C-alpha cells in the first residue's frame, strides 16, 4: 500500500498522454522501409555507375 | 508523438531527393550502357571488316 501510495502521488507529479503514437508509428515504419529501399537502389545504381 | 511526425517528414523529404538522385542514376547507366554496347558493336564490326 505504501508503494501504490508514492505511485499515485508521483502520477499526480506528473503527466503526458497518448492520442496517436501508435497509430503513426506504422506510417513511419512503411516510410522507414521504403526510404532504405530506396537507399539501396541508390547505392546499387552507384557502384553500377562507377 | 510530435517527433514521430517530424520524422515522418524528414523520411519522406529524405526519399524525395534520394529518388531524383535515383533517376539520375538511372538516366546515366542506361546512357553508359547505350555507350558501352555501341562502342563493343563497332569493334566488333571493325574487327570483322579487318
Amino acid at each position: 500500500q505504501s508503494n501504490i501510495s508514492e505511485l499515485h502521488k508521483i502520477l499526480r507529479k506528473k503527466g503526458i498522454s497518448t492520442e496517436q503514437f501508435e497509430l503513426q508509428n506504422q506510417e513511419r515504419e512503411k516510410l522507414t522501409r521504403e526510404l532504405d529501399k530506396i537507399n539501396i537502389q541508390s547505392d546499387k545504381l552507384t557502384s553500377s555507375i562507377k | 508523438m510530435e517527433e514521430l511526425s517530424e520524422g515522418i517528414k524528414e523520411l519522406n523529404d529524405l526519399l524525395i531527393q534520394r529518388k531524383k538522385t535515383l533517376d539520375d542514376l538511372t538516366a546515366q547507366q542506361k546512357n553508359l550502357q547505350d555507350t558501352v554496347t555501341t562502342f563493343e558493336t563497332i569493334i566488333s564490326e571493325l574487327y570483322d571488316v579487318l
